[PDB]
């Protein structure tokens, strides 16, 4: 009944007892069930929605909330992409011309016909 | 043995008997491999130009490679059913 | 596994058999509806696997994604997809029935009920068993060398000449595939031997004779799909309409 | 130190002479009909192939 | 650990800890089929290996290279790079 | 011709109907009620059945050996699953094994030897001698190269020409 | 003696022969026919190497055609290039040192038949995917190793978390699969070949737009596999599988397949600028992420696969920046800095009494295990680019490239790799002051029983630790070399800048690395030992930070409540809302309850009034009056009797 998915099948179960759901992973180990391996007493009842609440649902960390979680991710993500795009303004520049080569800039090495002569072809 | 059966075209047969017909779906279907096996040869070649030219394959085969380039998209199964379907300057 | 292996793929015959050859003008103005359909199953019906408590309706959708797969070979009209779908046509008769003989044949005579929430486990009392789980699985979701893959590329390759934004779309289908598939091995194959399951006895003989014949007759075709176009020749050209 | 022996096993189980025989009896009738390239021209089994000529 | 095991259950792969009584006999056996296997393997896939560079001649691509001219030339076929 | 016997068939049924259920005959969790089952269990393997002997018969007899049978069926069985009987030996040949492994193993690889050696029988096969042959009718000049050179000199004739022969089917195009 | 035949169908046998004699033979007789099959595997590609230096041609062979159809032939060619022999006695020594070292780490393990069988068999699809002659065997062995890394680090069933390791592993592979297929299908229709040499000889002409499609693909593929950021918790979360299956699939090879896709397709990557700026970007970022995780997390096997994961963003910049020979060098000698690293990490839990994994639980352990502490530090030494070893070879010249190449922006990228570089130095101390040098943190028996391993774990450690200081001196004239024909890999001239990034650095970019890397790994260890207050602050604000690096840079978090968890509802949205929802009442439920209505209602017509004769003969008048009057309406206009004739179908059936 936590999330929105178990709020929207109120209407639909008639005879179902509608019990809370919680997580097969944060109730503790070190209680003696009869399934160890999931956490789980002989007759239990199941919830509506059972499978992402089962030992083999997916991890569902606890220590953040989902949502500052999220803040933290793309502020990592903006704070490397925004200071790695501004520290290319700051960027000094070459010492060196980029090299030469010879024969018309070996424009008939890597393919080419006199024609041809502007798509193959560097640095004269 | 290798046999060798006769060329009909599907022009002026007389869609009416199946034996000029059937001949001339399979004779449109064989041409068109043989009209593969050109592609599948030049290929063959042109990976041998490829690696025994080694560095300077650029210009020893670039007639190799543009020709390989060019029977690409014109030598391929195309359906006999394109053209016993329609008829072209009608 | 006469249904799933042999009265779906008479609609895969019959499209080419009656539709194809005579509806020639009427699919090239309307196969962009077939590729709407066959993607928005592959979408769709592959991703309501995931929630599924019965354990035969999993390879039930399974054979309705793979199929989904198929009819956009077969409406390629492109010469690479008619074959893919064949081979998909011949290869998943062979590992589906292997298959459902996993679900409803061994699993069902031993313990009777199919919910999936009993069964876990299944390794330390059935080794071999679990071998017939995996190798099984892993040639239903298309891992080269079993047969399947060759029909998913090719069919994959000969949808993407026709309309290449629903081919790139439908690629993802070897991920949706593999979702349900080894989520389903891993909860059968692991964990602890459950509570419910006394142990019954391993895998007989019949049931190792058949499953050797659906698996052999897989790796064939996957090693080589050229043993049968000594056959399929004349109808990979009996079928195209591109002028 | 002693590795704890399990109970004596048979090399040539049923499985081992079933797969091995069917494997390489179907490697020996492949070479068998590859050696007819110059003995004959051709295959030992395309002798059993009769279909009908195509007119 | 050598924690106890059913001994009744029949794997392919051995079970928990399989050692059995033969195994001096069988190791003979399996190095038997391993050398035979990769000795018998390695002379059918001699004539099927070839070397790379140098196996056709020069001349052969010469002249491939002046046939692709030909048909390139018959077509009426520009440069790619001739705009 | 395999053979039966009428007497001992009938004396079989008169054996049978002293004895207890299949559902009883075993469930006691030994030789005095134990002993001639063990023996009457071995009357289902003893395999008397006749080749012409179920042609050349009356439903009398048939009806009577079907009873039978039916009844040593379960005398076995229901003797395998609780406890000849008390041996354990493998393996125990079942009824499907001599037409799976006899007949449909062996036309399943003949279907695949079939299979294999049809395949040489290929469109490629054939369209990579009639391209060659196509060649070599043309310009039959290059049959009086050497037998080294003609693999060279056939491929410059096919990168060279077109020889493809499709737009001659087309002469309504043009 | 084929040396083919020998390097491919030898560790085929080394795996098929344990499952099929495995009940037969036993784990005493695998233990030993595993691993000599390897060692002599390896003791051919070492005589094939030596070989291949004296001239440049590959052997290739040619088997049985895969399938051919039009435009098309796939066939099983397996070529070994110097591009393929150089990951070759990568894989084959570290394999067959791992063989070796699992016969003594796994002496108490039941399993250890199929575990050897895994191992075997993990490097034959190892052995596949390298040396293919299509990008057709390339996915074959590209998917028989994600097979294997499910089976394998899924090795103990019972346990729940290796479970779950394995299908978040597989299925983090099988996205990338998906896009490997898609540009596989794009290959074969742009190019018509899946050969390397028909593409690499046409892949001059086909435009940009078309190359972008292709390696866009083929990058996601390696950005799966090769362990990037866009998706990389599987590395992290496959630590429940044991040391010697780590020593493979994060020292060399698992982790390494995804820059052989990179390597191979180096002669379509020069003519797409625009893909090799992605790289550059993803794999600047990587390096980031992991060195800025692996400080704050500590288990000691996160460590080692946080560097990998480091590491591997290096690679992928000397990728980026078209510097082909940097990046296969790097993968050359990294595989034997990590091997000796995780089975040196393998060698440390297993010489506890507990087992334990934590570094906040190992304390003083110099005095006790001193073969494992010379070992760690060869390696540490390495991994952090220390100038005798191999590391000053292999990694500061990827640095050193940032600053030479001539783009203008790749001068960002050198700082962007060189934190990550003074980041190295601080958790290598890390390791090796919390579990060496410190004060004890354990009982006091894990301390009266700490020994050192047989033979089967002393040897490997040895012999990869002279591996781990000599290889990279003596193979750094063919790799890195001057004027080395060498690798084939065609570089475009107008990109080539590695005569410009050996001359053109000054003295202070080249002693920057090298010396701070020093003094940085000088200074972690005083502030560890004599201070220890800073490290140890209780500030509130410094901790959420601390928790959000010790998490995997949230993301792990990310992933799995963003994206898993919302698809798993979404999914149930369909199989409920849609599948068995309205689908059915548009199908077999809807149509119930209308035929159970219109039914009822056409039933219900004549109910009541047990007079049956008036009840019949009072309707006979109406259908001779409503037909009459029906027609008069029609013949004057139809269009009003259609509400009609539904107005009477809504009275009659409902
Ligand atoms: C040429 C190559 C091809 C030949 C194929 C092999 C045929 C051999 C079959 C056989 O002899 O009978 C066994 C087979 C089943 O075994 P079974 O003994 O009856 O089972 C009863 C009990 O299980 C048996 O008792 P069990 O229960 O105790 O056994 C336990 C079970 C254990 O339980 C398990 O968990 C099983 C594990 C999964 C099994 C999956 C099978 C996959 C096999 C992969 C093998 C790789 C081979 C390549 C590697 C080569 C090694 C170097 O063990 C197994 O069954 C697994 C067997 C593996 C043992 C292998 C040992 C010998 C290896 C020899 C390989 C040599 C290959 C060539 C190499 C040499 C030449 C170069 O029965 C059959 O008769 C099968 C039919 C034979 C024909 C097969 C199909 C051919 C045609 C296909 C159809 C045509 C194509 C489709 C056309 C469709 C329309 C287009
Ligand atoms: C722009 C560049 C693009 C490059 C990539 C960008 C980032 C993409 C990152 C998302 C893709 C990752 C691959 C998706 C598969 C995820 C599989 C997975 O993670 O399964 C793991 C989960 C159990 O793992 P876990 O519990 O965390 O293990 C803990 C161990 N201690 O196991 C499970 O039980 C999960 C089962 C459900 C699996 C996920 C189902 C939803 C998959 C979403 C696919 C979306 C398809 C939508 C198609 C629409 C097409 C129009
Ligand atoms: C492609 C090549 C051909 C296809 C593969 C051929 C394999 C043929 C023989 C397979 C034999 C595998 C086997 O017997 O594994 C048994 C293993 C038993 O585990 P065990 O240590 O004995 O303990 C169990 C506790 N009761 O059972 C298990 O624990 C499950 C692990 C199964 C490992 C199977 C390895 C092969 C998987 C290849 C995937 C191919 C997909 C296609
Ligand atoms: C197990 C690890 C790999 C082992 C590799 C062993 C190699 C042994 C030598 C092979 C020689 C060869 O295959 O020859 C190839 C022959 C004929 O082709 P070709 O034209 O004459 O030559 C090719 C060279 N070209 C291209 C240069 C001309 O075709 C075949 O055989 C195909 C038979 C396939 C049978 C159906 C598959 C059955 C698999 C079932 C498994 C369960
Ligand atoms: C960015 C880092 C900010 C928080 C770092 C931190 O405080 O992380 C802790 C580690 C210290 O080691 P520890 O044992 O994990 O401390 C755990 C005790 N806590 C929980 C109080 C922190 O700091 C480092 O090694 C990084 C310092 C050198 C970085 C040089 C670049």
């Amino acid at each position: 009944i936590r999330a929105s998915f178990d709020k929207a099948e109120e209407p639909m179960l008639g005879d179902y007892p509608d019990i809370d759901p919680f997580p097969a992973q944060l109730k503790n180990p070190y209680k003696k069930y009869d399934d160890q391996q999931d956490r789980r007493n002989l007759e239990e009842p199941l919830s509506v929605n059972d499978d992402l609440y089962d030992m083999w649902s997916p991890d569902r960390f606890t220590h953040f909330k989902n949502q500052d979680a999220l803040k933290y991710f793309i502020g990592f993500l903006t704070i490397f992409f925004g200071a790695s795009y501004v520290a290319t303004y700051f960027v000094p520049e070459k010492a060196a011309i980029p090299r030469e080569f010879p024969y018309e800039g070996l424009w008939k090495e890597s393919g080419g016909t006199e024609k041809s002569k502007a798509f193959f072809g560097q640095r004269s | 043995e290798h046999q060798r059966p006769e060329l009909v075209s599907f022009d002026d047969i007389n869609y009416n008997d199946h034996k000029k017909v059937r001949e001339a779906q399979e004779s449109y279907t064989r041409e068109q491999f043989i009209r593969l096996e050109a592609l599948k040869t030049v290929r063959k070649a042109l990976e041998k130009c490829y690696e025994e030219s080694g560095p300077n394959h650029f210009e020893d085969c670039k007639n190799l490679a543009e020709q390989y380039l060019d029977m690409l998209p014109t030598h391929r199964l195309q359906g006999y059913l394109g053209y016993q379907r329609n008829d072209p300057s009608k | 596994m006469i249904l799933a292996g042999l009265i779906l793929k008479l609609a895969l015959y019959a499209i080419l058999r009656l539709l194809l050859p005579l509806l020639c003008e009427a699919q090239i103005l309307y196969t962009p509806m077939i590729y709407i359909i066959s993607l928005l199953t592959i979408i769709l019906t592959s991703l309501a696997t995931l929630r599924q408590i019965d354990l035969k309706v999993i390879i039930a959708y399974s054979s309705i994604s793979h199929m989904g797969i198929a009819i956009l070979g077969v409406c390629s009209n492109t010469s690479l997809g008619i074959y893919g779908s064949i081979v998909l046509g011949v290869a998943h008769g062979f590992v589906s029935p292997a298959l459902f003989l996993i679900v409803g044949g061994i699993l069902y005579d031993r313990y009777h009920i199919r919910i999936v929430n009993y069964y876990k486990g299944l390794t330390t009392y059935m080794p071999q068993l679990a071998t017939y789980i995996i190798i099984l699985s892993f040639a239903n979701i298309g891992t080269p060398l079993t047969g399947n893959f060759t029909g998913e590329f090719l069919s994959l390759q000969g949808g993407f000449i026709r309309n290449p934004i629903i081919g790139g779309i439908s690629c993802i289908s070897v991920l949706l595939a593999a979702i349900y598939q080894l989520k389903l091995t891993n909860k059968l194959t692991g964990g602890i031997s459950s509570i419910y399951m006394h142990r019954t006895n391993d895998v007989t003989i019949r049931e190792k004779f058949i499953m050797n014949i659906l698996i052999i007759s897989t790796l064939i075709i996957g090693i080589c799909p050229q043993i049968m176009y000594n056959l399929l020749y004349w109808t990979v050209n009996n079928y195209i309409y591109i002028i | 130190h002693g590795p704890e022996l399990t109970p004596a096993v048979p090399f040539f189980q049923p499985y081992v002479l079933k797969w091995a025989g069917v494997s390489l009896g179907l490697v020996a009738f492949y070479q068998f009909n590859s050696s007819y390239e110059a003995k004959n021209g051709h295959t030992w089994v395309e002798t059993f192939f009769h279909p009908k000529s195509r007119e | 650990g050598r924690y106890p095991f059913p001994k009744d259950v029949i794997s392919m792969t051995g079970g928990w800890w399989a050692n059995p009584s033969n195994w001096k006999l069988n190791g003979l056996f399996a190095t038997g089929i391993a050398v035979g296997l990769a000795l018998w393997v390695s002379t059918a896939t001699l004539p099927y290996t070839r070397r790379r560079e140098g196996i056709t001649s020069e001349s052969d691509i010469s002249k491939w290279n002046a046939a692709a001219g030909v048909w390139r030339e018959r077509h009426g076929k520009i440069s790619t790079g001739e705009a | 011709l395999r053979a039966y016997n009428e007497e001992k068939e009938l004396a079989l049924k008169q054996r049978l109907s002293q004895l207890p259920p299949p559902g009883k005959a075993f469930v006691t969790a030994k030789e005095a009620e134990l002993a001639e089952l063990a023996e009457i269990a071995a009357l289902y393997k003893t395999d008397r059945v006749g080749i012409l002997d179920i042609l050349l018969l009356g439903n009398k007899h048939a009806r009577l050996y079907r009873d039978n049978t039916a009844l040593l069926k379960d005398y076995y069985y229901n003797g395998r699953r609780i406890l000849w009987e008390i041996k354990r030996e493998g393996a125990e040949k079942e009824d499907w094994v001599n037409q799976m492994y006899f007949l449909y193993a062996p036309s399943l690889i003949l279907l695949l030897i079939v299979m294999v050696y049809k395949s040489r029988e290929d469109i490629t096969f054939w369209a990579k001698k009639e391209l060659d042959q196509r060649v070599l009718d043309k310009h039959p000049e290059i049959n009086d190269a050497p037998e080294n050179e003609r693999d060279a000199l056939i491929v410059e004739r096919i990168i060279a020409g077109d020889y493809d022969k499709l737009a001659s089917l087309q002469k309504k195009a043009t | 003696y084929n040396a083919i035949s020998l390097i491919i169908i030898l560790p085929c046998i080394s795996w098929l022969f344990p499952l099929f004699f495995g009940r037969q033979l036993g784990y005493v007789f695998v233990t030993r026919m595993t691993s000599t099959l390897i060692i002599i595997t390896t003791l051919i590609t070492y005589y094939y190497f030596y070989q291949l230096l004296g001239n440049n041609n590959p052997i290739n062979l040619e088997l049985f055609n895969y399938l051919n159809i039009d435009y098309l032939d796939i066939n099983y060619n397996f070529e070994i290039d110097a591009l393929t022999i150089t990951m070759l006695l990568a894989i084959t020594t570290i394999s067959s040192m791992v063989h070796i070292y699992s016969i003594g780490y796994m002496e108490t393990d039941p399993h250890q038949v199929r575990f050897f069988s895994l191992l075997s068999m993990f490097t034959f699809w190892m052995i596949i995917l390298v040396t293919g002659s299509n990008y057709f065997v390339l996915f074959v062995g590209w998917e028989f190793i994600g097979v294997t890394s499910y089976l394998l680090i899924s090795f103990w069933v019972t346990r729940l978390q290796a479970m779950k390791s394995a299908l978040s592993a597989v299925l983090m592979n099988r996205f990338g699969d998906a896009f490997f297929v898609l540009g596989l299908c794009v290959i074969a229709y742009v190019f018509g070949t899946l050969n390397y040499s028909t593409i690499f000889a046409t892949a001059y002409l086909i435009n940009t737009d078309l190359l972008v499609l292709i390696m866009l693909a083929l990058f996601i593929a390696a950005m799966a596999k090769s362990a990037q950021f866009g998706l990389h918790n599987w590395l992290t979360l496959a630590m429940e599988g044991p040391t010697p299956v780590s020593s493979l699939l994060h020292a060399a090879t698992l982790v390494t397949a995804g820059i052989y896709l990179l390597l191979r397709s180096a002669n379509i990557l020069e003519y797409t600028p625009t893909v090799l700026f992605i790289i550059l970007w993803i794999g600047a970022l990587t390096t980031l992420s992991a060195g800025l995780i692996a400080i704050c997390s500590n288990d000691l096997k996160r460590i080692i696969a946080l560097s990998t994961m480091s590491q591997l963003g290096m690679m992928t910049i000397a990728i980026g920046l078209s510097a082909y020979n940097l990046a296969l060098f790097h993968l050359l000698g990294h595989a034997f800095f990590k091997a000796l690293l995780f089975m040196s990490a393998g060698s440390i839990i297993h010489s506890i009494l507990n087992e334990s994994q934590d570094i906040r639980t190992y304390g003083g352990l110099l005095s006790y295990l001193p073969y494992t502490y010379i070992c760690i530090t060869i390696a540490s030494l390495s991994l952090m680019a220390m100038p005798g070893l191999t590391g000053y070879y292999t990694k500061d010249i990827i640095i050193e490239s940032t600053y030479g190449s001539y783009s203008i922006s790749n001068y960002v990228v050198y700082w962007i790799a060189y934190l990550s570089a003074v980041l190295t130095c601080v958790y290598s101390m890390k390791i090796l002051y919390l579990t060496f040098y410190s004060n004890p943190n354990n009982n006091t028996i894990t301390y009266y029983n700490a020994h050192e391993s047989n033979i089967y774990i002393t040897l490997p450690m040895f012999i990869l630790a002279i591996f781990a200081m000599f290889a990279g001196w003596i193979l750094k004239d063919i790799y890195l070399g001057v004027g080395t024909d060498f690798v084939g890999t065609h570089i475009l001239p107008n990109n080539f800048s590695y005569f410009d990034t050996e001359f053109s650095i000054t003295q202070f970019y080249k002693l920057l690395p090298l010396i701070s890397a020093i003094l940085v790994s000088i200074l972690i260890v005083v502030l560890n030992e004599f201070f220890a207050i800073v490290f140890n602050l209780n500030n509130k604000y410094i901790n959420t930070v601390y928790s959000i690096f010790n998490q995997k840079l949230v993301s792990d978090q990310i992933l799995n409540h963003f994206i898993i968890f919302k698809g798993l509802v979404t999914s149930g949205n369909i199989a409920h809302h849609v599948d068995k929802g309205s689908l059915y009442r548009l199908g077999p439920v809807g149509i119930n309850r209308l035929l159970n209505k219109a039914s009822y209602n056409v039933i219900n017509l004549s109910s009541n009034t047990r007079s049956s004769l008036s009840m019949n003969s009072m309707l006979i008048l109406i259908t001779i009056v409503s037909l009459l009057l029906l027609v008069l309406v029609m013949n004057v206009n139809f269009i009003i009797v259609i509400p009609v004739l539904i107005s009477i179908l809504y009275i009659l059936f409902s």
